[PDB]
């Protein structure tokens, strides 16, 4: 495996690895990098509670 | 600052509660909608019937705003139904272009020899904002979002059965009167500005839909769309006319200055920078009965004999107004006078009528050497010269007043640049008003001696609104006091100013008004209607009475439906 060190919070949206995602159905939107093959890191508060 | 036409010419506007309602009454939107949404092995479908739609606060140039509320929808969710609530709508956003379209409309003060344009949506429509909820609040936001595509599915898919006609003009339309055919535009566009209220909801009413519009094959190489917002807030009405000063003054300040007698046709050279009319080379203002006897050519410097619009008047000026008084004595004189287009009701009728507005300024310059040397004796040809100016002719008086304007004549002598310099300010005008003893029926008199004589003089001029120098020099030929002069120069420039006030050689339609502002006969003169009519003519609304009219850096006239 290789994790992913070379994105910053102000990385280009590329529509592959880093992107805007919405969670659950709630019309809250947060920014998301694909580290490794399917997981992700949401470097935001849970947008749940 | 103000209102500003960012190149164009004419221009008429409408609230949105006005085109709102002319949408209601045409009821040539869609009403029954089925959007259909394929994606992804998903289906999502919304069918109903939309309600009347609303055009609200959104829109601004380009854009325009429609908010379509839904009467009932069932919404499929791949196979998910459900009901949508009566409160659930959509804000669709549309541009307009004035498509061309088979001639429909008809225009009883034109000749119908345009081509009629109809302003419909262009070949698209994205929706900004929508609600759609169910009766129990179960919908998601990604829900809302997908039947959101689908509605802009539809939209762009079922936009033809939008057959609605914004609005009709007729272009390069020859006027049926062809005096006016400032009045027919022939470079058309429109623009759309809406405002928000306290309570942040749409103003249908203060929101102000515009159509903008060059007229006189006036080259405009920068068609744009913003429009002035508050050009229908101060006015408060349905509808509003707007005319641009340019066309103001390069068409009628030019025709009340040359029908002056004062310039002739070659020697007028407009100006649209500084918004003023004079004349290039010196000029003649009349004859001259000093204190003397001998009659003088009241000759005036190029560029002196101003005619413009200061502080929302109409401004007209003499400067340098110089000749040989007597005993090598030259004195100048300069004059400002404002004057007010404003609207009177009378006999239940809106009639636009020039008046005088505040008092003139005066400006009076002369050598130290003549006060210091010839101060009395000069001051009876002075007087002599002055009275006509303020009395319109050129009477004698008696000399208490004489001395008691004389003390005060006195006082306001001041030493510039080596020069005497004495200023009359407004106060001071109304000051020898009072005291100059003639009645306002012995002017009211002078006023119809001199329509008459304007008549004449509008029999002397041509059809271009010149005179022939063989017919000017027979007609300035006669001695006549210098204040009569510019008494019947107001009265032709007054008299010029029908153009503006009444619809349709033009000598004798100028008679025609003559006699309705000497005699009070309105009998064939619809008024402000022929005006209105020119207005509405080529700009027909899918269908009013004109109250309101002003300049606001602009000709402006409102009226409601």
């Amino acid at each position: 495996m290789k994790i992913n060190n070379n994105f910053n919070i102000d990385s280009l949206i590329d529509n592959r690895d880093v992107a805007i995602v919405r969670g659950r159905k709630t019309d809250t939107f947060f920014k998301v990098f694909q580290v490794a093959p399917n997981i992700w890191v949401a470097p935001e508060r849970y947008y749940g509670e | 600052g103000d209102l500003s036409l960012l190149g164009w010419n004419t221009e008429n506007s409408v609230s949105f509660r006005t085109m709102n309602e002319f949408i209601k009454k045409d009821n040539l939107y869609p009403k029954d909608f089925k959007a259909v949404y394929s994606y992804r092995k998903m289906t999502f479908t919304a069918t109903g019937t939309f309600d009347s739609w609303e055009m609200t606060t959104g829109a601004d140039g380009r854009n325009i705003r429609f908010k379509c509320p839904i009467k009932y929808a069932v919404y499929d969710l791949d196979g998910d139904v459900f009901n949508s609530s009566t409160e659930n709508f959509l804000l669709i956003q549309v541009d307009l272009t004035y498509f061309d379209s088979k001639t429909t409309i008809n225009d009883p003060t034109g000749e119908n020899d345009g081509k009629q344009f109809n302003l419909k949506i262009k070949t698209n429509v994205l929706i900004v904002t929508y609600n759609l909820t169910d009766t129990d609040g179960s919908m998601s936001s990604e829900d809302k979002d997908f039947l959101s595509l689908a509605f802009r599915n539809w939209f762009n898919e079922n936009i033809q059965q939008f057959e609605q006609i914004f609005a009709y003009i007729l272009l390069d339309e020859t006027a049926k009167i062809p005096e006016y055919q400032w009045l027919k535009p022939t470079q058309i566009s429109y623009g759309s500005a809406s405002v928000e209220t306290a309570n942040d909801e749409p103003d249908l009413d203060a929101s102000i839909f515009s159509a903008m519009s060059m007229v006189e094959n006036n080259t405009n190489s920068t068609p744009s769309h913003a429009v002035d917002n508050r050009m229908l807030q101060l006015t408060k009405t349905q509808a509003a006319f707007g005319i641009s000063f340019p066309l103001f003054i390069e068409h009628f300040l030019k025709q009340a200055l040359l029908s002056s007698q004062f310039i002739s046709v070659d020697d007028i050279v407009a100006d649209i920078n500084t918004l003023t009319i004079t004349n290039n080379k010196q000029i003649i203002f009349g004859k001259v009965e000093n204190s003397d006897g001998k009659n003088v050519d009241s000759s005036l410097k190029p560029g002196k004999l101003k005619l413009s619009l200061q502080n929302n008047l109409i401004v007209l000026e003499l400067f340098d107004l110089t000749w040989e008084q007597g005993r090598g004595v030259t004195g100048h004189f300069d004059f400002r006078q404002e004057y007010e287009l404003a609207l009177e009701s009378k006999s239940g009728k809106q009639i636009p009528i020039l008046k005088v507005h505040d008092e003139p300024e005066i400006e009076y310059y002369v050598e130290e050497a003549q006060w210091k040397t010839n101060e009395d004796m000069i001051v009876s040809a002075v007087v002599g010269t002055v009275f006509s100016m303020i009395l319109g002719a050129s009477m004698k008086l008696a000399g208490s007043a004489l001395s008691k304007a004389g003390k005060l004549i006195r006082s306001k002598a001041t030493t510039i640049k080596g020069r005497k310099k004495i200023y009359i300010n407004r106060s001071n005008v109304r000051q020898l008003r009072k005291d100059s003893g003639a009645t306002e029926i012995e002017l009211e008199r002078i006023n119809r001696r001199n329509s008459s004589i304007a008549a004449e003089d509008a029999r002397l001029i041509s059809n271009n609104g010149t005179t022939s120098i063989q017919t000017l020099g027979d007609m300035k030929k006669k001695p006549m006091s210098t204040g009569q002069r510019i008494a019947i120069g107001a009265k032709k420039i007054a008299g010029t100013a029908v153009m503006f006030g009444a619809v349709g050689n033009f000598g004798e339609m100028l008679i025609n008004y003559i006699n309705a502002m000497e005699n009070n006969d309105y009998s064939a003169i619809p008024g402000i209607n022929s005006f209105m009519q020119q207005c509405i003519g080529a700009m027909q609304w899918p269908d009013l009475k004109v109250t309101f009219g002003k300049l606001q850096g602009i000709y402006l006239l409102g009226g409601t439906l």
